[PDB]
């Protein structure tokens, strides 16, 4: 994976280095280099994984996500050089350090080995993220860090170094081999909850869901691509890598959450039929979405697997094609109310377009990823009771009606009189709109690529 | 017939050839536990370097 790193890293003095107009053109460009690189990830096998080194190797979950991460970087690019064009340049030279940074920071954390290295880059990701948010956001407590280094991180950092001394290490290719049952009793119950705690807020879980609701409004849009793209999908990597140890204490520990995702799948869908801010909507959507990830990682099926890094991957496209619609209305009339601005096909039919091809791979139209990896959790989870169904339906009536609503309310109507400062559509946008929905509708030509280790 | 000693004669040490054996233990001291073993053989590198959760050097 050095051949990766060394690249990110050498974008430190791409971006420092350039002239005071270059500082978007090189980046943009070499990461593109970047990610035209990252396919050579896709040298996966039956049997074995891609295994570099002691500290680094790549099988086929973090290799889609590896993928999307070092696409995602030339699309922040081109979504935050906009806003940032009245910004200092120094000030935006750290915005796009702050990017390459935590790319670094992604790249090395889904290649980890080693698991207690993945916990120091899972915990190091968080800090380039907050400085995005809080200096390049845009509105104005903060108990909401204490409550998850409480329930989260600290109590994982305790149960691998638990594992470090009692399995002797920490390696997964390790774990593997040496991984033991883990029978029922008290201290493997707080075990199990130390090691699943700390990715089940950073899915989210329904019931610990509040915190991105805000932080995807008061972020910029580079922050809401790499936190609805990549940063909740640490969550589902760390479940998927740690549930091989925590097995079969699961098989009776996964009863209390999964029942937190199948009722929070259902009311955040319906939080999305109630939204007035556009963001916050995508946010629901992007809890809503993830719940159905939780519960296919805690059914521990080998279709729901599939079904899980498929829906991941789809999303990760999706939710931050919607969040660059958002940020493209957000750039016109200034305000995040989806009430405001309506009738907008009437003025800018591409990006209704755009709209409609994002609104349809948000409800999962056939035959696309999301509705490969909705589907096949479905399929596990009929599998597991054969009453989730009608919970799984249900969510599936909701998931059309506010990806149709929002379709509805901001590109159809009348248009608002009291708006004119509508400007056709820039080919910067409509770059951004095609990158992430032709990628998204290519992977349906050949979706065995984004399936896991199992597939 | 007795000569006095002069200035420094009786504070010499004396030597006494005596019949009787030297004592061996004269504090009664037991045995003493063995000591711990020294070190001894070439110093070879670490296995596989410091061993620390990841670090492989
Ligand atoms: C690897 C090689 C691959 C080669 C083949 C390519 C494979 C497909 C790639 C994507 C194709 C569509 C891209 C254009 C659509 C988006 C932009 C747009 O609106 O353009 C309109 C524009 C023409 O319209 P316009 O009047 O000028 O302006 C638009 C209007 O203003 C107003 O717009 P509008 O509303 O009038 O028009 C929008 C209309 C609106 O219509 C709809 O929204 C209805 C669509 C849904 C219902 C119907 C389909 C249901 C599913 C069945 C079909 C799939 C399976 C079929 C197989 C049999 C059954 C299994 O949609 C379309 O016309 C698009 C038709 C194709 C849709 C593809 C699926 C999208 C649906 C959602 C996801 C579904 C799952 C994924 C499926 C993926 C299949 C590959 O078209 C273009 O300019 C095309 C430019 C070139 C596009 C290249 C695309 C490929 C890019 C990849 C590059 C790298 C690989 C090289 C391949 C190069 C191939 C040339
Ligand atoms: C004829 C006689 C002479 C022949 C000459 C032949 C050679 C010609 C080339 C001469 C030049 C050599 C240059 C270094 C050699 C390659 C070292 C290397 O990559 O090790 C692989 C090493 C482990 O990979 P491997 O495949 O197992 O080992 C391959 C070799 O066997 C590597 O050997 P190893 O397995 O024995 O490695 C030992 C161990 C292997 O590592 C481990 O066992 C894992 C522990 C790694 C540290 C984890 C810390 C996590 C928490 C803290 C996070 C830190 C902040 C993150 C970054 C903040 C911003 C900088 O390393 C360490 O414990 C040292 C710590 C990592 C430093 C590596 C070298 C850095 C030099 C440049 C520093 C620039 C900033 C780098 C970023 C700082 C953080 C890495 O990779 C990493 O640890 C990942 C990070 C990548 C390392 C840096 C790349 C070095 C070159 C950078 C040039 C570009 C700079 C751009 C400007 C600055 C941008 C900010």
């Amino acid at each position: 994976m050095l051949k990766y790193i060394i690249p990110t890293m050498m974008l430190m003095p791409l971006t420092w280095l350039s002239k005071n107009s270059m500082i978007w053109i090189n980046t943009t460009l070499h990461s593109l280099l970047i990610s035209l690189t990252s396919l050579l990830l896709l040298n996966q096998f039956g049997d074995n994984s891609l295994n570099f080194s002691l500290t680094f190797f790549s099988d086929s979950l973090s290799t889609p996500l590896l993928i999307l991460t070092m696409w995602l970087l030339p699309l922040m690019l081109m979504a935050s050089q906009h806003h940032l064009s009245k910004e200092n340049l120094a000030r935006k030279k750290l915005f796009i350090s702050m990017l390459i940074l935590l790319q670094l920071f992604l790249i090395m954390t889904f290649t980890a080995t080693e698991l207690i290295f993945f916990y120091i880059m899972f915990e190091a990701t968080l800090v380039p993220t907050l400085i995005i948010i809080t200096r390049w956001g845009n509105q104005t407590a903060g108990l909401y860090f204490l409550f998850y280094t409480l329930a989260g991180s600290l109590p994982l950092l305790v149960a691998l170094i638990y594992i470090q001394n009692t399995m002797g290490s920490l390696n997964f290719l390790i774990l593997q081999y040496w991984v033991q049952p883990m029978p029922n009793s008290w201290s493997n119950t707080f075990m199990w909850l130390a090691c699943m705690m700390a990715f089940m807020v950073k899915m989210p879980l329904y019931g610990l869901h509040l915190w991105l609701p805000k932080a995807h409004v008061e972020a910029p849009i580079a922050g809401s691509m790499v936190l609805a793209a990549i940063l909740l999908k640490l969550g589902g990597y760390g479940m998927m890598r740690i549930t091989l140890l925590l097995n079969p204490i699961t098989d009776f520990m996964a009863y209390p959450f999964i029942m937190l995702s199948l009722w929070g799948m259902i009311m955040t869908s319906s939080i999305c039929l109630r939204q007035t801010d556009l963001k916050s909507l995508i946010a629901y959507s992007s809890v809503s979405h993830m719940a159905l990830v939780i519960v296919a990682i805690l059914i521990q099926t080998p279709w729901s697997y599939m079904g899980a890094t498929a829906l991941m991957i789809a999303h990760g496209l999706t939710s931050s094609m919607l969040f660059c619609l958002a940020n493209s209305n957000y750039e016109r009339v200034h305000s995040r109310t989806m009430i405001l601005a309506r009738g907008l096909q009437t003025l800018l039919p591409l990006m209704a377009a755009w709209w409609l091809l994002a609104s349809l791979t948000n409800l999962a139209l056939p035959p696309s990823i999301n509705l490969i990896g909705e589907l096949f959790v479905v399929m596990s989870t009929f599998s597991w009771s054969n009453i989730t169904i009608i919970l799984m339906g249900l969510n599936m009536v909701i998931t059309a009606l506010y990806s149709l609503y929002m379709l509805i309310t901001t590109q159809r109507g009348k248009h608002t009189h009291h708006i004119n400062n509508i400007l056709p559509s820039f080919t910067r946008e409509n770059a951004l709109m095609s990158l992430h929905m032709l990628p998204l509708l290519l992977l349906s030509l050949n979706p065995k690529i984004i399936l896991g280790p199992l597939y | 017939g007795w000569v006095r000693p002069d200035l420094g004669e009786l504070s010499k040490v004396t030597k006494v050839k005596t019949d009787r054996p030297l004592p061996e233990n004269p504090y009664h001291s037991r045995a003493r536990p063995e000591p711990n073993p020294e070190v001894e053989g070439d110093l070879k590198p670490a296995r596989h370097g410091s061993r620390l959760f990841f670090w492989t050097m």
